[PDB]
């Protein structure tokens, strides 16, 4: 199984460095071209260079020369992106994808990204709130997840048990604070019968936070 | 630079009905050697974007025979008959033939389906938020169509505009519907001042507000 496993958030200082990586695994690595695609929040796909680790030749894209390095280690499979002199512009998401070579002639496996923040802000973990009602057959619970920093932060109910009527809305930021909230829908007979709880991750912070939803007294 | 541009950038299909998109480019994706390195990629909300048509015409292992490519040169189409709701992301057509390589600007693939009202649920700060000295009201409008929508906060049956933050959806992947949340933060003081806290929902579907109110007590 082609597998392609990038390095998790990061939070830099701006004018700093940061060095992202990016792991293969189910091919032979020095055979095939690496890639690396930008994402600024927002919108948009945009190519910066490939790497082939083989010889360790590459290509970039001039917009990108002087602050996009790639480089490569053989021994652990695993190709790295250095970006240099960072301007909140640079936040982004950084994508990883392997390339040409031998039957392969696009982009066919690509990594899960990293995401890249550029702030003079402090990292921060959420503070997870339940939201509780004040028979309809059908319940909607939730949770506020306030106060974070920097993106993202995952939303999983029950361990997962729970994917249908699950929404999680994208972050609002607030004086260097994000915050979201998400909200479940379940069969009034299944609550508070049973337990229902959020599961909160946030990377960032190496922080899970697990809230159990209980009725008002 | 080879131009990509992507007609349209919004397309909105109903279920089940066919869907092409259009992508044209500055010069010939011809390379020197034969080959044609024109790619169709998928990106769906909060995921990586994935390999759906590689040079023109072929379609990437595991990718569903609903998508086709053709085209040449400078002209090319990408299409989706037989329309599902799973198919909603964006989608990019990409340049791999002059360095450096390009996509084109996304295609926003949106579905129609009927008419759907806003379920309102209103919920007052945790016990937990209260002792930390804030205090957040969140409201949420779940699983509504079509896009629009507007909230009008009221405490103690007075409009209050300051101090709201909204938050709306990407389409839902299962049913095809939009929702929103909005969150009226406050601090304890500032709520403890007040009584009745009221959430309304104006929608196309209704002529008449959908009114959710709680009071402190």
């Amino acid at each position: 199984a082609v597998q392609l496993e990038e390095s998790g958030p990061e939070l830099v200082k701006p004018g700093a460095l940061v060095k992202i990586s990016c792991k293969a695994s189910g091919y032979t690595f020095t055979t095939y071209d690496i890639n690396w695609v930008k994402q600024r929040p927002g919108q948009g796909l945009e190519w910066i260079g490939w790497i082939y680790p083989g010889d360790g030749s590459n290509k970039y894209n001039e917009k990108f020369k002087d602050k996009a390095t790639l480089t490569v280690d053989k021994s652990s499979s695993t190709a790295y992106m250095h970006l240099s002199s960072l301007t909140s512009e640079n936040s982004a998401v950084y994508f990883c994808a392997r390339g040409y070579g031998k039957n392969v002639y696009a982009m066919d496996y690509w990594g899960q990204g990293t995401s890249v923040t550029v702030s003079s802000a402090k990292t921060t973990p959420p503070s997870v709130y339940p939201l509780a009602p004040g028979t309809n057959s059908m319940v909607t619970l939730g949770c506020l997840v306030k106060g974070y920093f920097p993106e993202p932060v995952t939303v999983t109910w029950n361990s997962g048990s729970l994917s249908s009527g699950v929404h999680t809305f994208p972050a609002v930021l607030q004086s260097d604070l994000y915050t979201l909230s998400s909200s479940v829908t379940v069969p009034s007979s299944t609550w508070p019968s049973e337990t229902v709880t959020c599961n909160v991750a946030h990377p960032a912070s190496s922080t899970k936070v697990d809230k159990k939803i209980v009725p008002r007294d | 630079d080879v131009v990509m541009t992507q007609t349209p950038l919004s397309l909105p299909v109903s279920l089940g009905d066919q869907a092409s998109i259009s992508c044209r480019s500055s010069q010939t994706i011809v390379h020197s050697n034969g080959y044609t390195y024109l790619d169709w990629y998928l990106q769906k909300p909060g995921q990586s974007p994935k390999l759906l048509i590689y040079k023109v015409s072929n379609r990437f292992s595991g990718v569903p025979d609903r998508f086709s490519g053709s085209g040449s040169g400078t002209d090319f189409t990408l299409k989706i008959s037989r329309v599902e709701a799973e198919d909603l992301g964006v989608y990019y057509c990409f340049q791999g033939s002059h360095v450096p390589f390009t996509f084109g600007s996304g295609t926003k693939l949106e579905i129609k389906r009927a008419d759907a009202a806003p379920t309102v649920s209103i919920f007052p700060p945790s016990s937990e938020q209260l002792t930390s000295g804030g205090a957040s009201v969140v409201c949420f409008l779940n699983n509504f169509y079509p896009k629009d929508i507007n909230v009008k906060w009221k405490i103690d049956g007075s409009e209050r505009q300051n101090g709201v933050l909204n938050s709306w959806t990407d389409q839902d992947s299962k049913d095809s519907t939009y929702s929103m949340s909005s969150t009226l933060t406050l601090t304890k003081d500032e709520y403890e001042r007040h009584n009745s806290y009221t959430c309304e929902a104006t929608h196309k579907t209704s002529t008449s507000p959908i009114v959710k109110s709680f009071n402190r007590n």
